[PDB]
């Protein structure tokens, strides 16, 4: 069972519209993602934005995930106890805005893109359970 | 079932039911213990008094004001205040009413986690949501996105809100509120020639701050007519007969909000922290921040604070001639009234934190449901 | 002696006993006159003491849940259960105290 089974486990309940296991250690690339969606086009430059030491640049105009502009709300990502990253998708002209959660494991990046009207807390707890499950398995 | 809304204030804790126009209980944030030693029976006198009962018998009680500058420090006295707030002030048990709660902005995370675990373990509420006072303050005006100035009794804050969700990076703090204004008012009335060493004198100066003090449209012009104004000089009668005359100090006590250099610190004012907090956001939200600027707290009851906020935001920001700063008449309790508006709706039933969520997620659910 | 079972602390039963024993009658005459609205033995301070010893909601629910024989209870609990048999008693006690205090 590969990482596509892990994406299907992330696509089990149907609350989230996109999932991403993206490498930042060993093999820095998108290891798996939902095909056709935003997070399959995550560059390692966007990973270096995410894993970078500057925790104050991305507050000026958001950052980019898969070419999509998004706004940071919370930053507890490099902190070892929490390892969490809360974003919301920016939009132009009254287009609907979506909740985004990014987390570190030991080797991977777990990114989740939610649906319309779906609260970011459920996205956050599901991604935290996923990151804790990966960190329990030394991943 | 009707919901309960309480504003856990630094100087006045308010409590009541959802949907009510006014809070049913308004009591000061005090816990009294008996000041002298003596035991007897005396038909079962209580060991601790809270609130209006603590206010009424306060001569034989040493009081505690346990919130320091918005932030909770002593936790047992908050637990006793919350026990009074449920069990005797509203006369309820908290295990069936969902309870909306208020936090000071830039609250430490351990305070939020401790608050959530004391709600879920001790009181055992079936539903609780922590909201920033500014988000409820925007909800009393009836909108979901904008920056809000909130000055209570503890601390002044400017908080930006996006679709009901606050942005903790651009929240700014000004270290003054109505307690600091009260201390400054005793300072400049002492400089005028008076003296306030007792409890009742401090309460009289609090009521002077409640009744007489105002904000002028222009500080420099009203200084320029201060000796010549026939309507500026007010006074107050203490019930034992002392007369306190107040002049220009009526608009020097709240102008500490606008300029904190009046008292001797270099912090930015309620218009300058608002402007600097607007610029620290994303660029797109800033017009909606200016469009829905709400002041809140009892520290905004000074008449003519609306047009002075208008003139100061007009001075700093050249795009804001015509946008109006919204000042509801009931923004004493706009945290509580917005909590009533938020909790009474049928769209809020998902956003409550269940007991099982705390059991499976720990206290850190307050980081992730309350945002 | 049978055990005087009470759903209250000793303070409230003690103040209610010191209140009730000053009047020189049993609890039935007290509750029957509270129904009757007689102001002879009720001045302002007595009605203030009566409102200071009002029953709590869990105490009313415990007295309603007591379906056993009433003889084993205390006399204060007998007064509470005689008070609970009066329709709309608290508003009438408030009416009498506000009328006498208003006249005063
Ligand atoms: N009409 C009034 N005019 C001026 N000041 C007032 C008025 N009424 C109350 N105050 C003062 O303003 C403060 C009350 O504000 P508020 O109720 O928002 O504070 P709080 O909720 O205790 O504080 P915080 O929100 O920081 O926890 C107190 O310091 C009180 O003395
Ligand atoms: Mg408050």
């Amino acid at each position: 069972a590969g990482w596509n089974a892990y994406i299907d486990n992330l696509m089990a309940d149907g609350t989230c519209q996109d999932a991403a296991i993206v490498g930042y250690k060993d093999s820095p690339s998108v290891w798996a993602a939902v095909p056709g969606k935003t997070f399959v086009n995550i560059t390692p430059a966007e990973v270096g934005v995410l894993v970078g030491k500057d925790r104050s640049s991305f507050y000026v105009n958001g950052l980019t995930l898969g070419g999509q502009k998004c706004s940071v709300i919370r930053d507890s990502l490099l902190q070892d106890g929490e390892f969490s990253m809360d974003l919301r998708t920016k939009s132009t002209g009254g287009a609907p805005t979506f909740n985004v959660t990014v987390t570190k494991t030991d080797k991977t990046l777990v990114l989740l893109m939610g649906k319309e009207g779906v609260h970011g807390g459920l996205i956050n707890k599901k991604c935290y359970e996923m990151a804790s499950h990966l960190r329990r398995s030394q991943y | 079932t009707t919901a309960l809304v309480c504003d856990n204030g630094s100087g006045l804790v308010k409590a009541g039911f959802a949907g009510d126009d006014a809070p049913r209980a308004v009591f000061p944030s005090i816990v009294g213990r008996p000041r002298h030693q003596g035991v007897m029976v005396g038909m079962g006198q209580k060991d601790s008094y809270v609130g209006d009962e603590a206010q009424s018998k306060r001569g034989i009680l040493t009081l505690k004001y346990p919130i320091e500058h918005g932030i909770i420090t002593n936790w047992d006295d908050m637990e006793k205040i919350w026990h009074h707030t449920f069990y005797n002030e509203l006369r309820v048990a908290p295990e069936e009413h969902p309870t909306l709660l208020t936090e000071a902005p830039l609250n430490p995370k351990a305070n939020r986690e401790k608050m959530t675990q004391i709600m879920f373990e001790t009181f055992n509420v079936p539903a609780m949501y922590v909201a920033i006072q500014a988000v409820l303050s925007l909800y009393a005006s009836g909108r979901t996105t904008g920056i809000v100035l909130d000055s209570g009794d503890g601390v002044t804050h400017n908080v930006p809100i996006y679709e009901g969700y606050a942005l903790p990076h651009a929240i700014m703090r000004l270290d003054l509120a109505g307690r600091d204004l009260t201390d400054y008012l005793m300072k400049i009335l002492t400089e005028r020639g008076y003296s306030f060493v007792t409890t009742a004198e401090r309460e009289i100066v609090r009521d002077i701050k409640e009744k007489l003090c105002y904000v002028a449209l222009d500080f420099e012009n009203e200084m320029a007519t201060a000796a010549s104004s026939s309507s500026l000089e007010k006074s107050y009668e203490l019930p034992d007969g002392q007369v306190i005359t107040i002049g220009n100090e009526r608009f020097r006590c709240p102008e500490t909000l606008f300029q904190p250099s009046f008292i001797g610190m270099e912090s930015a004012g309620i218009h300058e922290t608002t402007y600097n907090s607007i610029m620290k956001c994303d660029i797109d939200i800033r017009k909606d921040l200016y469009a829905n600027n709400v002041m809140s707290g009892g520290t905004t009851m000074y008449p003519g604070i609306a047009d002075r906020m208008q003139k100061e935001i007009t001075a700093l920001a050249p795009s804001t001639m015509k946008i109006k700063i919204i000042a509801p008449p009931e923004r004493k309790y706009s945290v509580w009234i917005g909590g009533s508006i938020l909790a009474s709706l049928s769209t809020f039933q998902q956003m409550w934190i269940t007991k099982q969520e705390y059991d499976e997620a720990g206290p850190s659910i307050v980081h992730r449901k309350c945002f | 002696e049978p055990k005087e079972i009470t759903f209250l602390d000793a303070k409230k039963s003690l103040n209610l006993n010191i209140f009730l024993k000053q009047f020189k009658c049993s609890n039935e005459e007290v509750a029957a006159m509270i129904r009757a609205g007689d102001t002879t033995k009720f001045d302002v301070e007595v009605l203030k003491q009566l409102l200071k010893l009002l029953p709590e909601k869990h105490e009313i629910e415990n007295l309603r849940a007591f379906t056993e024989e009433r003889a084993k209870l205390a006399s204060a609990d007998h007064f509470y259960l005689l008070l609970l048999a009066i329709p709309c008693y608290q508003l009438r006690i408030e009416c009498m105290l506000l009328c006498e205090g208003a006249a005063a």
